RNA sequence: CUCUUAAGGUAGCCAAAUGCCUCGUCAUCUAAUUAGUGACGCGCAUGAAUGGAUUAACGAGAUUCCCACUGUCCCUAUCUA
RNA sequence: AAGAAAAUGUUUU
RNA sequence: UAUCUGGUUGAUCCUGCCAGUAGUCAUAUGCUUGUCUCAAAGAUUAAGCCAUGCAUGUCUAAGUAUAAGCAAUACAGUGAAACUGCGAAUGGCUCAUUAAAUCAGUUAUCGUUUAUUUGAUAGUUCCCUACAUGGUAUAACUGUGGUAAUUCUAGAGCUAAUACAUGCUUAAAAUCUCAGAUGUAUUUAUUAGAUUGAUGAUUCAUAAUAACUUUUCGAAUCGCAUGGCCUUGUGCUGGCGAUGGUUCAUUCAAAUUUCUGCCCUAUCAACUUUCGAUGGUAGGAUAGUGGCCUACCAUGGUUUCAACGGGUAACGGGGAAUAAGGGUUCGAUUCCGGAGAGGGAGCCUGAGAAACGGCUACCACAUCCAAGGAAGGCAGCAGGCGCGCAAAUUACCCAAUCCUAAUUCAGGGAGGUAGUGACAAUAAAUAACGAUACAUGUAAUUGGAAUGAGUACAAUGUAAAUACCUUAACGAGGAACAAUUGGAGGGCAAGUCUGGUGCCAGCAGCCGCGGUAAUUCCAGCUCCAAUAGCGUAUAUUAAAGUUGUUGCAGUUAAAAAGCUCGUAGUUGAACUUUGGGCCCGGUUGCAACGGGGCCUUUCCUUUACUUUGAAAAAAUUAGAGUGUUCAAAGCAGGCGUAUUGCUCGAAUAUAUUAGCAUGGAAUAAUAGAAUAGGACG
RNA sequence: ACCCACUCGGCACCUUACGAGAAAUCAAAGUCUUUGGGUUCUGGGGGGAGUAUGGUCGCAAGGCUGAAACUUAAAGGAAUUG
RNA sequence: GCCCGUCGCUAGUACCGAUUGAAUGGCUUAGUGAGGCCUCAGGAUCUGCGGAGAAUUUGGACAAACUUGGUCAUUUAGAGGAACUAAAAGUCGUAACAAGGUUUCCGUAGGUGAACCUGCGGAAGGAUCAUU
């Protein structure tokens, strides 16, 4: 099948290699996963040493971290926006490692209004204590009065089956904003 | 080439068996265990070409299918288990122990002892590192790891093994002036006193060693076994101590005898 | 496979098959010790060219060189047990001046002459070869046998064999069963 | 060496748009070739500005083979003016 | 001052 | 083991090859062939084609037994069949491909997978079974069949599990969230991992936090002994194990990987790059790194220090032959590594295979058939055909060596045994000794001995044998129980002897011999050489200082370019701490030689080079010891006894490339402060 | 301009060769088996053959590069006596 | 004495050679493309709004295999052509070795049955180391 062999793509000289050794296993590849959108279905593939790799095809939900802070909350993916490597992956909504894509955002606004509660985009004092620190940014609240929030997708669908992720913030949300508004 | 090879020809046997050439095309291969492949010595070499007491393979498995010997206080009735340096041997029919320690030559001597310390065997400290849910544990040059080490415990030193509760008694540290055995190399079986450690960082650390006749060799530092202090072993040494005679001083050695 | 079986040659052809004065000389010594061929004073000149190049090999390192001593007084050793070497001359310069007359004189089949258990060198050759001489407790049938200089003293017919030993012979049984005919009864 | 009337066909080229015999012989091309091409050459009767040999390019010139292509044919049928 | 022509010889001893 | 000799001439000295000579575990072939030991053997050509048979199966006390199988109150022993498990990825064969590839030495994984072995390790699971769940299950078996045929299978009826699928019980202590949550496994994000463990070094080990899982594990398993307490009850506890199980470590491994090193070729000088070539970012894929692949980007990467291309009758190495030194040649083949199973490709299972005594397809061969179909892979062991100069039994056995399996038991053409066997190697029969006759020798004058070549009782040897070793008896007289193969001009040891032929026939490696007196042919006799061997052909090594680094030759023998320039390459003037002194101190026998330290204006970049050390598997090589009867070999063995056994060994050296560590600082190169942008404080 | 002496560089020459060489001869053709100052090119018995083939240059004649099969015991150098 | 070439005889070895010759293998362009694998589906019938699911099927990647064209490597047939070599006593002449009877030889060019002849420049390896 597919080789991840380099006697085939001929040395730094230039030099075509000869042929020895007909295609061994251990140096196989695979098919890419191709990640859609919706109605999971995970496939299991026997890899190496009998260990299992998950192929996620067509996942609809996945995990994703706010990292300010540390919820990672369930939320589904609503579509893909930019990809860095392949704007037909944008095209096609094929999820996938580094990929940024929009979450549904509402576990997060109920988690932010159950935890600080402080109108974020529209037991008693534990707000009391953490107050002072419910300013977010304005470039993260303002998703929320759209209930679209950019994220990042950081697991690799393909190879784990999860389509984990966080939410962009500070610099990196700023550069996806400015390529989104470039490429749009 | 396709998995694991099961069978060793001859003449690629280690050495250190002094197994006949013309005897048959194969020597018993080690199986996987405790010490290595190239660094152990298999039950059925030791009883049949080491002790004679059975004269082949068939009656070696005989021996160990009724239980008599015993590796480490444990019964081991695999024909070619893997018993390494330091491993004690125990036949309890014809009642006597072994270690297995280098001869002079490099070979696993046989080397009887008492029960009183077959009791327990001494383990190089391969790694100190820390296990699942925080557990600090010390893996040995035979593969054991045991939990809970002293916090003192660092690599290259030794520890004495109970061997019966399989625990930590007692320390020895890598350090200038204690005794060692040299497990390798081309001074294997010589004991002596450490000197100087080169470090070598990324490299390979260095070792000088001055035997009691103060002959002095380095060596690395992957094949020097802590054995104790100067002139206090925790083991019983074999009948030539580590003092590596010249051929010379052999020969006068041998032609004493007249 | 199992390991190979090492074997090497014992002689060496000499390097002009026409000499003259070699093939007299190896005639005189194989009418002087009885020889079969050639091949054994090649395998005679075989040995003794070993030795020499040992030696010569020896006595180009330093003097007091632990190899060269080692191998030295061993050289030595070995030549003063089987007879060739003279006990005066052990300093290894004595063994480069060797030849083939001493290994000839040390055989078994020389040494049987020597004793007198033989009225010439071939019938020696006879004899050990008809199993009549015993170096110790051991029937040796081997003409070339370079004696330790310890079984020289022990060389005497066998216990079998019947010139030394009690038995009374294959052809003198025959002839005396005839003869108990041959005599009238 | 000669003799017919001076010389006696050199270099080349060829069954050639020049060869009768002749559908020459050999090879090749084909299932099969009086065709083609390549050779051969005592050449009825080739041959040197009556120009010889060869030549890239060119040709509504003559010729053979191949691919494509097809109603030229197998085998004809139908439609329009 | 200088002085025409002169080719060839079998094989192995 | 530092050697030459014959051939150009009338003669000479050269150059120079031809020829001779010797070795080859180096092949073949001719003639011959008695003994013992050892044993290469269809590599070369055809990785050509293959009839037949065998080469992979496996069960313990301990997974499943109602065989309608055997045996003397559930089964209990043995146990065919089958299910399950494991193995079949090892071994064995071959050398076709392959030239930076493989391979060797040396590295790395802080870049990964790893059945097994060994060690450690699991009180956390539940949203009306646990004194133990289901068929969602079936094989074997019974019965009914189809097909000409395959290790083909259909339909029907049962029945289990360590198969398959589910599924609780272990409190206690314990911190967070607003009663629940907290084991482990997965994925992501975040925090600590300090200056509270490790490394030269980490985002390491490990822990913590918030979450996430088409659910991972957290024994519904098996044998043997039964004990203690006891409300003596279907009580509670409790032993040694087997098997299985998550993670870690270990081991057997694997996969990639650093550096350096390959034969010939320029009648290959540019190559790679659109279709990945070199790098960057992201992703995918992988066990994991990586252009491994994809998208965008940049235009790189290699090369006269030989790239790229081509050839190889090239698998690499350990090694082999020959060798004063330096070298030349060989290495299909006993060990290691690689690769392949007619050619390709694809893939399943599995820890591990791109497997071929696994499957799928195409290609080429090729087999049965009842014509419908069906089935293949000897470069495993024999064996056959073919090819060729060129290579053996369709034998016996698991007894040894080891391997596999559930495993002491079974299996193993792995392996061993024998057969064939002048591959090669070791040892060494074919006579020895008297008496008569003559000159130590002589001959068909004779005698007593000796014995193995065989033959064979037996015994041993063997797994059963054969053979060797040992032996009853037999078994020498031209000892016919009869040694050959090449030669007799020179090289080159040995005939001016006889017959034959007459430049014929033939010989002759070379020079030559033969033309009617042949030392050379064909023979007889005799002699020589080697001898159970000897000759011939081919290749190769020494000879060959005729490949020359050591170490050739170039005026005339072959060879100085017509001449000069010139890049690469090779090479390149001299100079920088020298010399006094004071000591300590090792080796040889006060002297010599080595070493280290103090002053004396001094104190203790980058290389090449050289020392030393670890390294460079074993076998092979040198080499120590050791009476295999000697020897080649082998790593054995030795010691006195009537033991209830003592003991020495299986050393040592070597590969001088590359890498690592280390001393030296001569030699050779390299760099410094010049527009000072210099040094020190 | 010439004469004498000296000197550097040059074309040469004469004598002897310590030395070299097979010799002819050579002040280099010496400082070479007591074999190493640096470096380029070329040869490896005679033919086939400077041929075939490929490449390249040339208008051509040809030049440069350049084999092998096969064949052969000499060919050749210098000198000596005829 | 020795000797050179053409031309005759015989034999052998390469070379050239029409056949848009042939074959094999590697690499490669453009096409067709089995098969397994992943994937979009599909749903016999075995099941308790769910599950397992065979045939079949979408698109992919990996690609055997074949065709075409190119290139290289290796082998190979071929009418015929043209050389070379060898071989006891062939023909023609006599080119070379002596001043070889025209000194020989080199380069070049032309001629010519054949060796060879001739022109121009060169060498001495010449038949001259030489005319203050
Ligand atoms: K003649
Ligand atoms: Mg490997
Ligand atoms: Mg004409
Ligand atoms: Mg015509
Ligand atoms: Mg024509
Ligand atoms: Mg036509
Ligand atoms: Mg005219
Ligand atoms: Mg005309
Ligand atoms: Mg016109
Ligand atoms: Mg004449
Ligand atoms: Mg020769
Ligand atoms: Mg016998
Ligand atoms: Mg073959
Ligand atoms: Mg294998
Ligand atoms: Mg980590
Ligand atoms: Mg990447
Ligand atoms: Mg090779
Ligand atoms: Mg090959
Ligand atoms: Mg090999
Ligand atoms: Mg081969
Ligand atoms: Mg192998
Ligand atoms: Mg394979
Ligand atoms: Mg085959
Ligand atoms: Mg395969
Ligand atoms: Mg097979
Ligand atoms: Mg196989
Ligand atoms: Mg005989
Ligand atoms: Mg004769
Ligand atoms: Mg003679
Ligand atoms: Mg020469
Ligand atoms: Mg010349
Ligand atoms: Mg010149
Ligand atoms: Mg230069
Ligand atoms: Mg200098
Ligand atoms: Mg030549
Ligand atoms: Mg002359
Ligand atoms: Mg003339
Ligand atoms: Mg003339
Ligand atoms: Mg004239
Ligand atoms: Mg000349």
């Amino acid at each position: 099948g597919i080789s991840r062999d380099s006697r085939h793509k001929r040395s730094a000289t230039g030099a075509k290699r000869a042929q020895f050794r007909k295609k061994r296993k251990f140096e196989l590849g695979r098919q890419p996963a191709n990640t859609k959108i919706g109605a999971k279905r995970i496939h299991s593939v026997r890899t190496r040493g009998g260990n299992k790799k998950y192929r996620a095809l067509r996942i609809e939900t996945g995990n994703f971290s706010w990292a300010s802070e540390g919820i990672s909350k369930k939320t589904r993916i609503a579509g893909v926006v930019y990809h860095p490597s392949n704007n037909e992956l944008v095209r096609t909504n094929t999820l996938t490692k580094a990929a940024i894509v929009q979450i549904d955002a509402t576990p997060f606004r109920q988690w932010f209004e159950a935890h600080y509660g402080q109108t974020l985009g529209k037991a008693e004092r534990k707000w009391a204590a953490r107050a002072a620190s419910a300013k977010i940014e304005s470039s993260v609240e303002s998703q929320f009065s759209a209930g679209r929030l950019y994220a990042c997708i950081s697991s690799r669908p393909g190879q784990s089956g999860r389509c984990d992720g966080y939410i962009l913030e500070g610099e990196e949300l700023a550069f996806y904003l400015r390529r989104l508004t470039a490429k749009k | 080439a396709r998995g694991p090879k099961k069978h060793l020809k001859r003449l690629a046997a280690p050495h250190h068996w002094l197994l006949d050439k013309l005897s048959g095309c194969y020597a018993p291969r080690p199986s996987a265990g405790p010490h290595k492949l190239r660094e152990s010595l298999p039950l059925i070499v030791f009883l049949r070409n080491r002790l004679k007491y059975a004269l082949n393979g068939r009656e070696v498995k005989a021996i160990l299918m009724q239980r008599h010997v015993k590796v480490d206080g444990k019964v081991r009735t695999d024909t070619t288990y893997p018993a390494g340096f330091m491993d004690v041997i125990t036949l309890d029919a014809t009642n006597e122990n072994f270690r297995l320690v280098y001869d002079v030559k490099g070979r696993f001597a046989v080397h009887r002892i008492t029960d009183e310390e077959a009791s327990y065997k001494l383990g190089k400290v391969k790694k100190v590192q820390l296990g699942k849910k925080g557990v600090p544990y010390v893996v040995t040059h035979d593969g054991r790891t045991i939990r809970y080490p002293d916090p003192n415990i660092k690599v290259n030193d030794t520890v004495k093994i109970d061997l019966a509760s399989g625990k930590i008694t007692d320390f020895i540290k890598f350090d200038a002036g204690k005794l060692v055995y040299v497990t390798g190399g081309r001074n294997l079986g010589r004991i002596g006193t450490i000197v100087h450690k080169e470090r070598h960082d990324g490299g390979f650390d260095l070792v000088h060693i001055k035997d009691s006749l103060d002959n002095t060799f380095v060596t690395r530092l992957n094949n020097v076994f802590v054995i104790g202090e100067q002139g206090k072993p925790y083991i019983s040494l074999p009948k030539g101590k580590g003092i590596k005679l010249s051929i010379a001083e052999e020969r006068d050695r041998r032609r004493a005898q007249q | 496979p199992r390991a190979p079986r090492t074997y090497s040659k014992t002689y060496s052809t000499p390097k002009r098959p026409y000499e003259s004065s070699r093939l007299d000389a190896e005639l005189k010594l194989a009418g002087e010790f009885g020889l079969k061929n050639k091949k054994e004073i090649y395998r005679i000149s075989f040995q003794l060219s070993k030795i020499r190049r040992a030696a010569r090999d020896l006595l180009t390192r330093d003097e007091k060189d632990p190899k060269r001593l080692f191998e030295g007084n061993a050289l030595i050793r070995r030549l003063v047990r089987v007879g060739v070497l003279s006990e005066d001359k052990k300093k290894l310069d004595y063994v480069l001046a060797l030849k083939v007359e001493d290994f000839l004189e040390r055989r078994l089949q020389t040494q049987v002459y020597k004793l007198g258990l033989a009225k010439s060198v071939h019938h020696a050759r006879v004899l050990i070869t008809q199993r009549h001489i015993a170096v110790g407790k051991q029937i040796v049938n081997i003409p070339s046998f370079m004696v330790r200089l310890d079984s020289e003293k022990h060389i005497d017919f066998a216990p079998t064999s019947p010139f030394g030993g009690a038995r009374p012979g294959r052809v003198a049984r025959r002839n005396a069963a005839r003869k108990a005919e041959a005599s009238g009864e």
